[PDB]
């Protein structure tokens, strides 16, 4: 391949008419083409959400819970809310595992 | 958070270095490309019917 | 109405400004409704007025 | 007739040899013309402005540093830390 | 702002020079007028006059003490030295007041000026008085006015007339005394 | 415990913020209606806008909500 | 020597030359007495060389604003407006450039006590024009960032790619704040433009010079 | 018809780009004060002192941390208390 | 055929301007063709007056 | 040089050499051409603008001087005279000046609606010349009187 | 080098968002963001913004105007 | 289109609209009157516009029900 | 108690709403019968404001 | 705890900024209707300004969100 | 630990004056869109109009800013 | 201190009197907006009325800021 | 000292009937351009009687002002 052409011809592939609005049927229940794309939109962040969160998941948030808990720890430096217990619960538990 | 900056005195000069960068190339580089175009089609576009007239009076072919 | 009628009211302000315009769109509208029913009825009277003479 | 000789650098007919450079503005060859006719007599208001602004942004970072110098000198001569002992 | 000094002493002046002189010059719609609209006076308490119109009609020119219009925000009553007003009437009764007696007009629409000098000057095409109506067209009307509606905007607009009209009829019909 | 008494306090401070948007509602709807009866030919329009202004309105009303579930739970 | 051969009619080209030509209607110039012909035309051009250049002004400021204000959109970045010394300097640059045209005007001297208000009045609007643009620039991203930090909790606590409605209707909310986001990206870069040209177009009036001397009828 | 004369002319800067980049890092660089995390000491103290002795915790946070304050280095111990 | 040259000149300059211009005209062609009419311009530009 | 690249001068470098060669007097009649068909067609029309009187009164000498009648020059050079071109000068040479513009237009019997300016630049100010230059003033000013077909008129601000 | 710098840039910002102590929060505004620029170019209608501000330009907002043809011929 | 009075955004002029109100309330008068008023309801007339000079195309109403309700 | 100062501006709303009924109503009562149905809308639309202020009433007192 | 009590009991009174908030989108987008319902034909510019009224409006909104969660995080 | 509590709620208490802001802001943009529905022919004139009002009711917000900034970091 | 943390309560609770003045100045240039709707042809004498009404109201604005200063640096 | 604390603290919230004094002096303000924008011709007596209105209602932004001080130094 040349390094500037061929990816960008299956980039014009991809973005112009390798559609997936009915080479994955789609029309039978959504309503329009603005309708989807907005759908499109939240998926991607929901997508998005989920991968960032998957990818490293044994982790104390940084953002604020609001007194859940993700799985079975419940107790664990996952959900603590002080951050230098969970620090050093981490580093116990971290020579275990 | 973020509120103060570390220094005020080079947040501000990036501020006048970059709007008058900007200033600078719009003047320079953007606006002789802008008013050359865009005088080209208003002189011909104000002149045409004056230039007209007097190309018609100077040419001695009809 | 607008064209010429309210430009020959306007004296330093207007003559026409002194009234409360109770219509419900703008007083160009009021006034080019106005206009027309005067030309009906100008010209009603104009060829009854004619038709006697 | 007219010969071409009256046509020179007047009139030119679109090229067949070769497409030429672009003619440059005189404020796109030297800086020195642009900075002295229309940068200087122009927008030397603005320039101006960013100056004032430098200035008094200067002054304002002045007045932080004393503040951070008062309290640091009054920390320092009552025994105290500072600062929050860093943090780790 | 007033770049044509305009009227009918000035048409009667510029006019002898552009005409043959053997032509008296036209008369105009103000020489046949006697009440004027800026002039002082002419309301005297509580009366005012109230020239109350219709091409085919004059219904009434006296002097009233209340005249109940209805314009098009709603019933308004106009009193002797009332604001100056240019008011679009609804299809609605004007009822002239002239003590206990009330005769109540109902007009298909017009115009009412209340000028400066109190003078109220309504101004309808047909008025018909209440008794003269009978109640029995005005439904079959409000419920076939109701029903034919076309994708023309012109017949939208006639409809909404004879809806808000033949409505406004059996308002001012079945609320009677 | 103090913090958990004030969030009580804080929260409902907070909420005090729908006041406004429930009168702008009002304010809205009644537009709605007057301009529906101003003409009649427009009102299946009309509702529309009511609709896209009640949810561009009804975004305060949910910022002063995840203002209020912010106070209770950070 | 060597600049860049340019298309005519390029986007670029039709883009600024409909900025500079509207930010150049901002401050008309001012229709004269006299009829515009040979007599008049140094008074023109006269006039046309003691007005201000608050067009391009306008739009360098325009220009350089929603640049920055549209960098805080892509991903990997923060505004550069977003600093308090970048947007604040900004106005107060713009304000001193006002304030400088208009002490040029007169003699460079500082001009009861309704006044003195008037002054404060006329010397917060060095805050106000800066800090317009920052505080809208840093709000929505501080509840950008406020609003994802409670909209990830959710999928933290509960399972990913299960119960997802509760994380759809504050994915949308995002959606919907990221898109009010560049409105006010673009609306705060005219606002403060639209605010240029009038504060430095109050000091952009001049005496038209005018003919002296005539010879009539 | 001028339209394969511009394809030749590919992508190209800005004609005043380097000056902006010059300018903002010389703004960057040329500060006049240590490099914010930084302090500056006495050249003794900087040959007496080991690496890790002479770096901070705040400054090396952890990439990716799963606790939020995990930093890389740990820094000196010797701590004034 | 005395003042021919001048006539088409005109003609032929125009015609080619006209059928490029505010497609894919270059700036250079423009400049070429029309050498004095870029150098009254860029005394607009130069001398403050580019909203003339 | 000059007359073999008329086209590439600009009026502020033509102004330069015609008052250098208005001192040494040195001319031709394909230089005066040239010079004169690159001050009106080859640069632009309000560069005379940006010039100054005391220079495009040197350019009026220069063409009088030889008799040079270039009325498309003459109407262009008008241009450039106005109350602001020559408020720009001192007194002694807003005297000079005007002196000099009076005579190269009344030589060519060239009177432009912008002779009024310079007329009126020594009617607002008469204590700087003799009666004999007031009588080469108002001699101009009957001239341009009657080929502008109006009557001077002085006016005052208000 | 505009590659080169973009993604060099890119990377660098994204060390340093992952860093932050607001580090998960910073790297979904990415994808907050990214998701309205492939909802920006998905929706745009790009003819109509070319000929829209082609239209901003009285340059080629019509054609020009000159030399009508019948002024200038030789016969 | 046009920005006024629903008459006047279908097109209407104000004299043809009150007209119609007029008719419409003489189509539902009491028949000792509505007869008697059918009298000034009648439109009879002719027109003919004049493009040159002396000629022109022609047209024609004899209603005797009123202004024409539907478009021109 | 301070929570429930909300129900101040929604009982405003639905006053200014169902008054601007009565005005629309005698500005044409013929669509009086769509007119109370935009009313009922936005009454219902107005108690969504008022049911989350009592939301939050008994979520700061029984929550 | 008096400190992160406090910041509860001020980011509750903060918030009751975006009643007038809600009120001013009410008034704004209720003139909408009206002015929609007053000529159709520029209803679709009316949106736009109400768009533009909703952005700028929205900035009052979220100094007052900035200015709770600048007392509730910072 | 009451001066860094009483500022808190000091400015939860001052920045207060975003309601009126954006009241006044909602209904001078409700007036735009009344005022452009009237005659849309000056609808340039008259956005001009909001813009410069828009600029000066919101100097207000930006003094309440200013005071809530110098309660909190002064 | 009691003394310094109550001042800033102080002029917290002072500086609501800018939302009266926000509301105030939001309803005065939407009528001017409205009243330059019904003759644009007066309509510089309409913003200079609007701008000396601004200016003799937010002299309330900067009353209640200087007993904002007053309180807290006097 | 709670008598000095109390004092700023109810010099506080003592200013906030300015903000009303502020809404009256905006209403009455935009009704001086509405009036003057209806005819032109009387607008100077109008603006007499909005600086009547003026003077008028600064009583009661004095009468606040009075309390305030004398809250303070009384
Ligand atoms: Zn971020």
């Amino acid at each position: 391949m040349a390094v500037t052409s061929f990816l960008g011809k299956a980039f014009e592939k991809y973005f112009y008419d390798f559609s997936a609005y009915e080479q994955f049927g789609l029309n039978r229940f959504l309503s329009s083409k603005g309708q989807y794309v907005a759908l499109r939109h939240v998926g991607f962040v929901m997508v998005g959400v989920n991968v960032l969160l998957a990818a490293n998941f044994p982790f104390n948030p940084p953002f604020p819970t609001i007194g859940m808990c993700p799985a079975g720890w419940e107790g664990t430096w996952v959900c603590q809310a002080d951050k230098a217990k969970a620090l050093e619960m981490y580093k116990e538990w971290k020579k275990s595992n | 958070m973020k509120l103060l900056p570390e220094s005020l005195q080079q947040e501000a000069a990036t501020a006048a270095v970059v709007a008058s960068w900007v200033l600078w190339h719009l003047d320079t580089q953007l606006l002789p490309t802008i008013m050359r175009e865009h005088k080209l089609h208003a002189c011909w576009a104000a002149a045409a019917k004056r230039y007209n007239e007097k190309l018609f009076k100077l040419n001695p072919s009809y | 109405p607008d064209l010429l009628e309210k430009q020959l009211e306007d004296v330093t302000g207007n003559s026409l400004d002194a009234y409360d315009i109770e219509a419900s769109h703008e007083r160009s509208d009021v006034l080019r409704d106005l206009t027309e029913f005067h030309l009906g009825v100008t010209l009603y009277n104009a060829m009854l007025e004619n038709n006697c003479s | 007739v007219l010969g071409e000789v009256y046509l020179k650098d007047i009139l030119r007919t679109p090229p067949t040899g070769a497409i030429p450079a672009n003619v440059p503005h005189p404020f796109q060859t030297s800086f020195y013309t642009y900075a002295t006719k229309k940068l200087i007599p122009r927008h030397w208001y603005l320039l101006g402005g960013f100056t004032f602004t430098i200035t008094l942004y200067g002054i304002l970072d002045g007045l932080r540093d004393s503040g951070k110098k008062k309290a640091y000198d009054e920390a320092i001569h009552a025994g105290k830390t500072p600062y929050t002992a860093g943090g780790h | 702002e007033a770049a044509a000094p305009a009227g009918p002493k000035e048409f009667t002046e510029v006019w002898n020079k552009k005409a043959p002189s053997t032509l008296i010059v036209p008369e105009f719609p103000s020489n046949y007028t006697a009440v004027k609209a800026v002039g002082e006076g002419q309301v005297h308490g509580d009366a005012f006059p109230v020239n109350f119109y219709t091409p085919h009609s004059i219904l009434s020119q006296a002097q009233k003490d209340t005249v109940v219009l209805p314009g098009v925000d709603g019933y308004f009553g106009v009193k002797a030295s009332h604001v100056p007003t240019i008011a679009q009437l609804k299809p609605g009764v004007v009822e002239l007041h002239s003590g206990a007696e009330s005769e109540k007009f109902f007009v298909s629409g017009g115009f009412a000026f209340v000028h400066p000098n109190g003078v109220t000057d309504i101004c309808v095409l047909e008025a018909a008085t209440l008794d003269q109506v009978d109640p029995a067209a005005v439904k079959s009307a409000l419920a076939a006015a109701s029903a034919a509606q076309p994708t023309d905007e012109f017949e939208q607009a006639a409809n909404r007339a004879a809806i808000e009209l033949y409505s406004a009829l059996e308002s001012a019909v079945e609320a009677k005394a | 415990s103090v913090l958990a008494a004030s969030k009580m306090v804080g929260a409902g401070c907070a909420t005090i913020a729908l006041a406004g948007v429930g009168a702008g509602l009002g304010v809205m709807f009644g537009s709605l209606i007057n301009g529906a009866a101003r003409n009649p030919n427009i009102a299946k329009q009309l509702v529309g806008y009511a609709l896209l202004g009640f949810a561009l309105t009804e975004s305060i009303a949910l910022f002063s909500l995840l203002v209020v579930f912010l106070i209770l739970f950070a | 020597s060597s600049v860049r051969d340019v298309k005519t009619g390029s986007l670029p080209t039709n883009f600024l030359t409909g900025v500079y030509r509207f930010w150049r209607s901002q401050n008309p110039a001012e229709k004269p007495h006299d009829p515009v012909n040979d007599r008049l035309l140094p008074a023109v051009v006269d006039a046309s060389d003691k007005r201000a250049s608050i067009g391009t002004w306008a739009t360098t400021f325009f220009c350089t604003i929603i640049s920055c204000n549209l960098l805080g959109l892509m991903p990997f970045n923060e505004a550069p407006t977003s600093g308090l010394g970048f947007a604040t300097g900004l106005g107060v640059s713009v304000w001193a450039t006002a304030t400088i045209l208009g002490l040029s005007k007169t003699g460079f001297k500082f001009p009861f006590i309704f006044v003195p208000l008037e002054t404060i009045s006329y010397t917060f609007r060095a805050v106000s024009l800066g800090v317009r643009l920052w505080v809208n620039m840093l709000a929505g991203h501080t509840l950008l960032h406020i609003l994802t930090g409670m909209a990830l909790a959710l999928p933290f606590s509960l399972g990913f790619f299960s119960m997802v409605p509760a994380t759809f209707g504050v994915c949308c909310l995002l959606s919907a704040l990221v898109g009010l986001e560049y409105l006010v990206a673009v609306l705060q870069s005219g606002v403060f433009s639209i605010l240029s040209t009038v504060y430095v177009g109050e000091f952009n009036h001049d005496k038209f010079i005018g003919p002296a001397a005539k010879i009539v009828k | 018809s001028y339209s394969a004369y511009f394809a030749k002319a590919g992508f190209q800067f800005p004609a005043g780009l380097s000056a902006l980049v010059a300018g903002i890092v010389a703004l960057n660089v040329c500060t006049g004060r240590p490099t914010k995390g930084t302090k500056e000491i006495s050249n003794a103290e900087y040959n007496a002192t080991p690496i890790g002795y002479l770096q901070s915790p705040d400054q090396h946070p952890t990439a990716f941390p799963k606790v939020p304050g995990m930093k890389d280095v740990h820094g000196s111990p010797h701590h004034h208390h | 055929e005395e003042e021919e040259l001048w006539l088409l000149t005109l003609t032929q300059q125009f015609k080619h301007i006209q059928k490029h211009f505010g497609i894919d005209l270059p700036h250079s062609v423009v400049a070429h063709m029309d050498p004095l009419l870029i150098k009254k311009i860029d005394w607009e530009t130069t001398n403050a007056l580019e909203d003339f | 040089n000059v007359s073999a690249n008329f086209t590439k001068f600009e009026t502020e470098q033509l102004l330069q050499i015609v008052a250098t060669f208005d001192a040494f007097n040195h001319s031709s009649v394909a230089f005066l051409d040239d010079v004169a068909d690159s001050i009106t067609y080859c640069n632009h029309y309000l560069a005379p603008v940006r010039a100054g009187a005391d220079e495009l009164a040197t350019l009026l000498t220069y063409y009088a001087k030889n008799g040079h009648e270039r009325a498309d020059l003459l109407a262009t050079v008008a241009r450039g005279f106005s109350e602001v071109s020559l408020g720009k000068l001192s007194a002694a040479q807003r005297k000079d000046t005007v002196l000099s513009a009076l005579k190269a237009f009344q030589t060519f019997g060239f009177y432009p609606e912008s002779i009024e300016a310079v007329i009126g630049a020594a009617l607002v100010s008469p204590a700087e010349y003799s009666a004999e230059e007031l009588k080469e003033v108002e001699a101009v000013k009957v001239a341009a009187e009657n080929a502008l077909g109006g009557e001077f008129v002085l006016i005052q601000e208000g | 080098i505009a590659l080169f710098g973009a993604l060099s840039w890119i990377l660098y910002r994204a060390d340093g968002q992952s860093k932050a102590h607001e580090w998960i929060v910073d790297l979904n505004l990415n994808v907050l963001q990214a998701a309205w620029l492939i909802s920006f170019s998905s929706l745009i209608p790009f003819r109509a913004v070319y000929f829209a501000f082609r239209g901003m330009a009285p340059a080629t907002a019509s054609t020009l105007n000159g030399l009508k043809t019948f002024s200038s011929i030789s016969l | 289109a046009p920005s006024g009075p629903f008459y006047r955004v279908a097109g209407m002029s104000y004299l043809r609209y009150s007209n119609i109100c007029a008719d419409l309330l003489r189509n539902v008068l009491k028949e000792p009157f509505k007869a008697k008023a059918q009298a000034r309801q009648a439109i009879h007339f002719r027109q003919a516009p004049y493009v040159d000079g002396k000629a022109g195309a022609s047209k024609v109403y004899e209603l005797e029900n009123g202004i024409p309700k539907t478009a021109n």
